[PDB]
């Protein structure tokens, strides 16, 4: 004990390092537990090249079973509008969105002619570079005055504008609460950016709010772990796949009760909802500060290639420099641009078409009610809602045959009607099969009730 | 400007210490530090010696061992955004040129300000600490372990 | 003449250094680190080394 | 594989001075950076940027402050030389709208004046097509006027119209090739298609260089990612054997299948891969092949129909051809040609076909009237004039500024010219030279490139005539010898 | 050469057991030249 310490001490230096290094050798041996077999093999040429030979690849792509669904595209001998041919039979446009009437607009034409004559087609470069014109700023102002913010940001595609967005600010390690009924877009967002993903029920704040506090759980488990990682909630407007609306307020209380960001999509509530038509934060009069980011795309109201994200400034700029999407592809064409803009001033110009817009989707959705085998889900404001099968079949194809002999049948009686597609083996949650109607500023009242009666006729002379 | 604009690297950070005249450029910022540690003229040469020692671990200590993630925002969604750098070269390969040069290079020089400071004891002590504060991060086994919770996040 | 060729070797040096980029107070900062270190090592040289540099600068000036 | 003629490329090493220098300047940015750094956070000097609302304080901190490091300390410092905003056709002669900070570059003002004639070499013109007056634009007004600004639906429910059928049988005649599929958006195609042809179970070999959509696609898809070497026959062989032979990594299981992604012409090296040698492989060890003509269908090839007719191969035995319309043909969008089989599972099984909206009607009408144009259907020549003009132009220009002295990488035949800088200084200096001398340049850094490469690249044009090609040269003399920009020891 | 040798002798002797360490950890990094890549995995 005492004794041995001094006799330890009064030993010389150079013996007591010897010891102390045969010390650590002993509690390096111990620990060594890694029993080793010393032992090392390789393989010969020839076996190289008869495992070479017996591997064989599966063709690129599978082969097709020739009936698909999806196979025969529909050919349109025209202009996507208002009396359309499709398949060689006029019809009248119930499947485009085209919410305003803006694409045939001579305007919007003439708009899109004057920034031909000046800048021709292509931008030829990235926004990074020799990319962009005055119009592109110009359509940017115009986007961040319309909506009553500091910042806009324009993408040349609709789809990738959501998509590099949410990996912009989403890295490995946060929590993100999406909703299930999310479009493909979101889906690819979120799967593009490693973070966590949790889904709760559609329009459902109970599993909100059971998840939020199972995470805030999470957060007393380890607190410093907790310090770091950042919250978001991804919710859209008005839902693709179900034509519902989303319940903001709500969203807004359990944002600031629960320290968690909102992303916020309006693609169909962009142009259609509100007094102005700024969507649903207009719609329930929320404050635009409470909602970070709002994406949208020119393509459904605007009647035009591309989209765009709203937000605040410190929002906003980090996306010039991390949004893939727009660091790392051509602009948009001044051509678009220009219509985009012509658009929204025919927008802010009229604000009752929105009105009448609320009108006709109120008139159509009361009349199409009362159908045997079909149930129209969706609300009474959305422009785009569905059809589906009330008692459905045994199998998802039976499904989708049969509402595409309904889609037939209103085709050649001058009804053009569309059915949903889904990529069935790569969305997260399929929705059922369902024939989609779109509702625009442009149809009459009497085409209105003609297409609900031959929807009428056509599903019972179907389904019994 | 943006990362993967003229290449294809989730990290350029691990590929940093592999380029061209890294080495003879580190070699000599520290003939410099020592040249200038020189110019001072009331010091005399045990104490450049040491200083110069203790001031280029505190370097390596603060720079490989301290600052963990990247300067730039990087592709890979963070992965290392919670490793240092000494982890993130080459992507957790343990041995390397490199590494073996980074490693070898504060012996070296304990072994030449241990000769120029004629052995003394508190110079001894002093230059084993640094060089044992250096050297132990360096081992394969410490990896992605932070002791008793410090520097973690 | 001698004045643009010096404005040129400032230049140069401001290119190699990195110091084009910088605000004009870190330039201050960095050439006022930089004099005073050369002095302090031309004062260390002269006190303590032999006049050795001495003989080859007077070579060049004759 | 074997090269029915010459395939010469030099990649010229940094001299160690200049290493040494570079490296110098990096150092002192960086100390520079964190005494910035410290001083913004001691509130000793005042903050330019925005701040998160009041009512956010107590939330987590939305980005991580050393993310943005080089952003505030050494990109916002030449800023001024990337987003540069221009007011006319991108011909060869481009007219920018001038700016002026006095915050150093964290926020510009606009001046009213604006700067004209400018030589325009950021642009990517390969063949002049891009002009505000002729057939094409003509073409495009008659369509806009029919069709419209854009369609607003999809291409499997009502947004499949006459003009993208044609436009797509058009194509497939172009490239030779059975069948091809268009899309609205160049990065889309990889970032949509490649998901959809590999899954998980699969390898894919990508180059080192690749771009971000490719990388982008790959990623998306479950498939395991291999790197190999830039233009390394070797690596790509080793890769391909190890893989074979040990299968997958955790349990020994063949792979279901292999992909090689590659490029014709890489923009910031600017050299052409080496084609007879990875279909070899690619044949010898039947993996599949992916090409990204991007920058080659309408710069390289005798004709313009790509590498493949630039080193006289067989189209067949590429199995997917990707590319892109922006950079030649003047219209955006992007395409996928193979055999029909492929453009049929494509049809059905890709993410853009299903959830993205088509191309605009006046960009396909542009596009067919170019490519029209250069297979000389029009029945003119202006087809074959502009295809030599640009050999011409870029022999030209690379070897008079290779007998300058200068550093430069690439194949002789690449239209893009990267000059070397090598330095961080040297990147704004010779930015903001050229533009004081009407010349427009892109300057790429660090963060991009390895650390020691810093380049400025010359996109060529058929556009560009002997007078303004001389111009540029004389002027790009003048501020090689202004800033010693000269490292070559061979000449 | 023959003074660092009468320098070396005339050193402590822990010191230059301390060295001697320096020198055969020095000895066996050189030589270490297998290139673990430090990771583990199992099947389900
Ligand atoms: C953790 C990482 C810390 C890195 C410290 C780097 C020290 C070197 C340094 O930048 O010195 C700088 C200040 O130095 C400071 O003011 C340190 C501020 C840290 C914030 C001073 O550098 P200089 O002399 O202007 O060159």
């Amino acid at each position: 004990l005492v004794e041995m310490v001094q006799a330890l001490y009064e030993a010389p230096a150079y013996h007591l390092i010897l010891e102390g290094i045969l010390i650590l050798w002993i509690i390096r041996l111990l620990f060594s537990k890694t029993y080793k077999l010393q032992e090392r093999s390789d393989l010969t040429v020839k076996e190289k090249e008869e495992l070479i030979e017996e591997w064989q690849p599966e063709p690129l792509v599978p082969p097709v079973p020739k009936d698909h669904p999806a196979l025969n595209y529909n050919i349109v001998s025209g202009p996507p509008s208002h009396k359309t041919v499709v398949n060689g039979k006029e019809c009248i446009n119930f499947a485009s969105f085209n919410f305003l009437g803006l694409l045939d607009n001579p305007r919007v034409k003439a708009a899109a002619l004057a920034s031909l004559k000046k800048y021709g087609v292509g931008t030829c470069g990235p926004r990074g570079f020799y990319g962009t014109f005055d119009v592109h700023l110009d359509l940017e102002d115009r986007l961040a005055k319309f909506m009553k913010t500091e910042e806009a940001i324009i993408y040349s595609y609709g789809f990738a504008t959501i998509a590099s967005a949410i990996p912009a600010y989403s890295k490995r390690g946060d929590i993100v609460f999406v909703d299930r009924a999310a479009c493909f877009a979101i889906q690819k967002g979120l799967q593009a950016s490693r973070s966590d993903i949790k889904l709760f029920k559609h329009n459902d704040m109970a599993d909100l709010e059971r998840l939020l506090k199972e995470q805030e759980i999470e957060d007393q488990k380890n607190p410093r772990k907790a310090r770091v990682t950042r919250r978001f909630i991804v919710v859209e407007g008005l839902y693709m796949n179900t034509g519902t609306i989303c319940p903001l307020p709500e969203l807004v209380k359990l944002k600031y009760k629960y320290k968690a960001r909102i992303f916020l999509e309006e693609s169909l509530s962009f142009g259609v909802l509100g007094e102005h038509g700024r969507g649903v934060t207009e719609h329930y009069g929320i404050n635009i500060d409470d909602i970070d980011l709002i994406s949208a795309n020119m393509e459904n109201a605007l009647a035009s290639i591309g989209g765009f994200c709203c937000g605040r400034s410190f929002v906003i700029d980090h996306q010039r420099l991390s949004g893939q999407g727009y660091c790392f592809s051509a602009s948009l064409p001044p051509l678009l641009a220009a219509a985009a803009i012509e658009a929204l001033n025919i927008m802010e110009e009229n604000p009752g078409i929105f009105a009448v817009l609320k009108e006709k989707c109120g008139q159509i959705h009361k009349a199409l009610q009362g159908i045997s085998g079909l149930k129209v889900v969706g609300e009474s404001l959305s422009p785009a809602f569905h059809l589906q099968l009330e008692e459905s079949t045994g199998s998802r194809e039976q499904d989708v045959r049969l509402l595409q002999e309904i889609v037939d049948q209103c085709m050649n009686r001058s009804i053009a009607l569309t059915q949903a597609r889904y990529l069935e083996k790569e969305e997260k949650c399929l929705p059922p099969p369902s024939i989609r109607v779109v509702v625009t500023v442009e149809q009459t009242e009497e085409e209105l009730e003609r297409a609900a009666s031959t929807i009428k006729e056509v599903a019972q002379a179907v389904l019994l | 400007m943006n990362v993967g604009t003229a290449h294809s690297e989730v990290n350029p950070n691990t590929r940093v210490m592999n380029s061209r005249g890294i080495w003879l450029s580190y070699v000599l910022a520290i003939g410099l530090l020592h040249i200038v540690l020189l110019s001072i003229p009331f010091v005399s040469v045990p104490v450049v010696w040491t200083l110069t020692n203790l001031i280029h671990n505190m370097g390596m200590y603060i720079f490989l061992h301290t600052v963990k993630g990247t300067p730039f925002e990087t592709p890979d969604q963070g992965k290392a955004r919670l490793l240092t750098h000494w982890e993130q070269m080459d992507y957790g390969v343990q041995f390397t040129a490199s590494r073996k040069f980074l490693t070898i290079t504060p012996i070296v020089l304990y072994f030449l300000t241990s000769f120029y400071t004629k052995y003394d004891q508190i110079h001894f002590v002093l230059n084993t600490v640094s060089l044992m504060s250096v050297l132990i991060p360096k081992l394969p086994q410490l990896h992605g372990v932070r002791i008793f919770g410090i520097n973690k996040y | 003449r001698a004045w643009k060729q010096m404005s040129w070797f400032y230049y140069q040096y401001l290119l190699v250094t990195a110091l084009y980029m910088l605000e004009p107070w870190e330039r201050t900062v960095f050439n006022s680190m930089l004099v005073s270190i050369v002095g302090m090592a031309l004062y260390t040289g002269y006190v303590f080394m032999p006049q050795h540099i001495m003989a080859i600068l007077h070579y060049f000036e004759i | 594989g074997l090269y029915k003629r010459p395939f010469n490329e030099a990649f010229e090493e940094t001299p160690m001075l200049v290493a040494v220098l570079t490296y110098v300047g990096y150092g002192v940015l960086t100390l520079f950076g964190y005494l910035r750094d410290f001083l913004r956070y001691w509130r000793i000097e005042k903050c330019h940027h925005a701040t998160e609302r009041e009512e956010q304080k107590d939330f987590v901190s939305l980005y991580q402050d050393f993310e943005n490091f080089y952003t505030r300390n050494l990109y916002m410092r030449i800023r001024d030389n990337w987003n540069r905003p221009i007011c006319s056709v991108p011909g060869a002669r481009v007219d920018i709208m001038e700016r002026q900070s006095h915050d150093y570059n964290w926020s510009f003002k606009y001046t009213g004046n604006i700067i004209k004639g400018v030589i325009n070499m950021g642009s990517y013109n390969y063949l002049g097509f891009a002009r505000n007056t002729g057939s094409c634009q003509e073409a495009a007004a008659k369509v806009l006027e029919e069709y419209g600004a854009g369609v607003c639906s999809t291409r499997q429910e009502i947004g499949n119209l006459d003009k993208h059928e044609e436009l797509e049988e058009l194509v497939a005649r172009f490239l030779g090739v059975e069948a091809a599929m268009a899309y609205g958006m160049g990065f889309a195609t990889n970032s949509m298609n490649i998901p959809a042809l590999v899954g998980k179970g699969c390898l894919i070999l990508s180059d080192e260089l690749n771009h971000a959509s490719l990388v982008l696609g790959a990623r998306l898809s479950g498939a395991t990612i291999r790197i190999f070497k830039h233009n390394n026959m070797q690596s790509l062989e080793k890769l391909l054997k190890d893989a074979i032979v040990y299968g997958q990594p955790r349990t020994r299981r063949p792979w279901k299948k292999i992909l090689i992604l590659v490029e014709g012409i890489y923009s910031m090296e600017g050299s052409i891969v080496r084609l007879p040698e990875v279909i070899a492989l690619k044949k010898k060890y039947k993996a599949y092949l992916y090409l990204d003509e991007a920058h080659s269908i309408g710069a390289l090839g005798p004709t313009g129909r790509g590498v493949v007719e630039y080193f006289g191969l067989d189209p067949e035995d590429v199995d997917v051809m990707m590319g892109t319309f922006t950079k030649s043909f003047g219209a955006s969008g992007g395409y996928i040609g193979g055999k029909k089989e492929l453009i049929d599972y494509l049809r059905t099984h890709s993410h853009s076909a299903v959830y993205a909206t088509s191309l605009s009607p006046p960009v396909v009408e542009q596009i067919i009237t170019s490519m029209k144009c250069i297979m000389g259907q029009d029945g003119t020549s202006l087809g074959k004039e502009c295809v030599q003009q640009l050999a011409e132009n870029t022999r030209y220009f690379r070897r008079r500024l290779k007998e300058m002295g200068f550093i430069i990488y690439g194949n002789e035949d690449s239209p893009v010219v990267p000059l070397m800088l090598y330095m961080p200084a040297k990147i704004g200096a010779f930015g903001r030279e050229m533009l004081k001398r009407n010349i427009g340049v892109v300057v790429v850094g660090f963060p991009a490139t390895p650390i020691i490469e810093s380049r400025a690249r010359f996109c060529l044009s058929a556009a560009h005539t002997k007078e303004i090609l001389d111009t540029a040269l004389k002027e790009i003399d003048e501020v090689g010898d202004l800033l010693q920009l000269k490292y070559s020891r061979h000449r």
